């Protein structure tokens, strides 16, 4: 309910400025249209592989604080299976405070923070 | 006329209705910045002393070809359009791509260059008609790309608009039809009961 | 349709909630344009109610006008005679807005019974203009007109 | 949805497929005349 | 209708033939925007051929989005992105037209038979953009890519 | 409706009247796109007849396919040879209008019984453009095409 | 934003006055 209260708004502001980008406009205007069809790569997911609430927080953690920005947006279904793997192997006791807790902590955010951050400086290996 | 063509029909105007109304607001987007640009270019033209490719545009291209074509009996890309089939023989040179983005005093110089070798901005609704020569042709261009592009916003918004009373007649026009689909394949129902 | 159309001619007014005013932080969230009343007439509510709710019905409607060519052409490029409309219009709109006693418990503000004559003489005041030199939310969430001059004064004093 | 215009069928759907059949008969015959010239130089 | 609308669920793959895509002569006139199949799948067929479909279906179903802008703004408005969309999608279009050996008689050309490899390599150069040089005549009525290129020949040193 | 619908067949000639024409204003509001006859024919009524017989509905429906653009985007957006044919039907519009002895108690002006030769001459010159710098009011509820002249030369 | 600007602005006059 944190990251996909930001999401349903930031999605809903997309919405409005939908058939703009199909055919310059100010930096704000550029935010929206930049978070809006990355946000909607994520919302794409591939059949017969359910996502747990913990591993799900995570993937939108990233896309919706603008980590995905900076990255292009053909790379958005890459960059999910190599940070989804990435967390899942390395980092089952982050994933082991979000089930317990059920809320990302002010540690937990922290924490998210530093293995995202460091995940996207070194992704196109 | 049927209920799937007024479906279709119904579908298409909406469409057509919400890509003119994106492109009131791309429209005044690209005013809104020419006529920024254009206050220091009043100073630098006053001081010292054509159209576009992009179509839609109101009375832009009707008006400057009604005085250019005026001054025959004294004596962009769309320009030769409408000319050309009327006067092909006074044609030197022509050039394309203008009135897409803002033409700066580099693409502005390009004119000038090649030469050797317009309707002014009144308001939004209402308009009309070496170095030197640099600064003429730069104060020309300014004035014609703010009047072409309110045109535009104005032109998109009627068409909006007008599509949007078209969608209003047709919203009516289903509803009535809709209800009449019902009632009629319904009393097939019935009566085919009834004759048993 | 059969089924509203039935209805319709049984109606005496309507009260059309919106998201859209929902979304401006305004509660109740009533749509002041779209909800209509028959009994909306000089000869029944009296003539003062009339004027002063058409006078309302007027601005937001001019508002509503004046509010896109922002959105078109810009903030200014409007004649003052408009900016003073679309000001007292906010304030209106706001002044609409108002906390109910059966809200107190999840929201905290206490509630309030606007009489009939305190409603009136409140949005008629607005319109004549004798609150312009207050703000905008001055006018949110209060009863009478008389909380409204009363929220305007405690800022100032712990102002910032 | 999508492709509403073209499937009504109307002046706007006739209009819109003969400015595509227009735009690439002129294409068509640029790259016919790049194939010349690559064909032959 | 009711008739065919039921028989959709006791189908594994159908061919939905369209009227729209007939009359521009395009034969066999398949919608490739409403025919499905349930071994379509990346772990059935492969996600080579997976990809290379769900591509066509992706660029043809943007080239419809376009076509409505299309129709007030015009061709030569569009931008190089949109224009490059149009111009692989009507490609793609008259490349999925094929003879039939049983239809010589009312064509007039020679039947045909692409093999499954021939026609996933075939869209999967096309969307790559390895023929944008050529014409999208030459694409119509062919068998494999091989013949797209043999006709482009032709219409070459005719022009 | 099946009512009408069937009474067609039982018809050398049909006179539809619109509703939207009538509307407009112009009486009587018989639709040229949809009225029809069997002796209409190049052997009985004459080629000259004939041909500008369907040169007016050929314009008419010419000028009813262009309504969606004009609705639209407007007059400005279509070509030259779309404006005067555009221009020309709306004055063949108006100049099938014509005033009614019997509806001279309703209306106010006077009825008009045009002859058969007169009718084919005056649409054959609006067609081949001899009135194209006239208005269109000028064409509104006259007879003759000599009134037409006349009505316009009363305005200036 | 220009309103929300006139509301500070207003409420600096009626600071200084009351």
């Amino acid at each position: 309910k944190q990251v996909a209260g930001t999401m349903k708004l930031e999605l809903a502001q997309y919405r409005e400025v939908a058939a703009f980008a199909q055919f310059d406009l100010d930096a704000a205007t550029q935010q929206l249209l930049s978070r809006g069809v990355r946000l909607t790569e994520l919302l794409k997911q591939g059949q017969y592989s359910p996502m747990a609430i913990e591993e799900q927080v995570a993937v939108i953690y990233a896309g919706v604080r603008g980590y995905l920005d900076k990255l292009e947006p053909s790379k958005i279904t890459k960059f999910e299976n190599a940070f989804l793997s990435h967390v899942i192997s390395q980092h089952q006791a982050l994933l082991g405070k979000i089930r317990t807790d059920g809320k990302i902590s002010e540690e937990s955010d922290a924490k998210l923070k530093e293995i995202v951050t460091n995940f996207l400086a070194g992704f196109e290996a | 006329a049927t209920l799937k063509d007024i479906t279709r029909r119904l579908k298409s105007i909406k469409n057509i209705q919400k890509i003119t109304k994106s492109m009131k607001m791309v429209a005044a987007a690209k005013y809104a910045r020419a006529e920024r640009e254009l206050k220091p270019a009043r100073v630098y033209g006053v001081g010292s002393l054509v159209s576009s490719d992009r179509g839609l545009c109101g009375a832009i291209h009707s008006s400057v070809a009604k005085q250019m074509k005026s001054e025959a009996a004294n004596l962009g890309d769309k320009i030769r359009s409408i000319l050309h089939r009327t006067h092909s023989d006074q044609f030197l040179v022509t050039f394309k791509e203008v009135g897409r983005r803002p033409p700066t005093f580099g693409d502005a110089s390009v004119i000038a260059l090649e030469l050797l070798n317009f309707n002014r901005f009144r308001s939004v609704i209402s308009y009309k008609t070496e170095y030197s020569l640099a600064n003429i042709i730069y104060y020309s261009l300014k004035e014609s790309t703010t009047s072409e592009q309110s045109a535009r916003m104005t032109a998109m918004d009627n068409a909006s608009k007008n599509a949007s009373e078209m969608i209003d007649k047709l919203t009516l026009t289903f509803n009535r039809t809709r209800q009449a689909v019902i009632t009629k394949e319904l009393i097939e129902i019935i009566s085919g009961a009834a004759a048993l | 349709d059969p089924a509203p159309a039935t209805t319709f001619a049984h109606l005496d007014a309507t009260t059309v909630l919106s998201r859209a005013i929902a979304e401006l932080g305004i509660y109740p969230a009533v749509d002041p344009l779209d909800s209509t009343s028959r009994i909306m007439d000089p000869n029944i509510v009296g003539s003062e109610h009339y004027d002063v709710a058409r006078g309302v019905q007027k601005i937001l409607q001019d508002y509503k006008s004046l509010q896109d060519i922002i959105a078109i052409l810009g903030m200014d490029e409007l004649s003052e005679e408009d900016k003073l409309t679309v000001s007292r219009a906010r304030k209106i709109q706001r002044f609409l807005s108002q906390p109910f006693q059966v809200a107190e418990v999840f929201t905290g503000h206490l509630g309030k019974l606007v009489p009939l004559k305190e409603t009136i003489k409140g949005f008629q005041q607005i319109l004549a203009g004798e609150y312009d030199h207050l703000p905008e939310q001055a006018f949110y969430m209060v009863g009478p007109i008389e909380e409204a001059v009363a929220k305007a004064d405690k800022l100032a004093e712990e102002h910032s | 949805s999508a492709g509403a215009v073209r499937d009504a069928g109307g002046a706007f759907g006739k209009r819109e497929q003969a400015e595509e059949e227009r735009y690439f008969r002129a294409r068509a015959k640029e790259q016919l005349a790049a194939l010349k010239k690559h064909h032959e130089n």
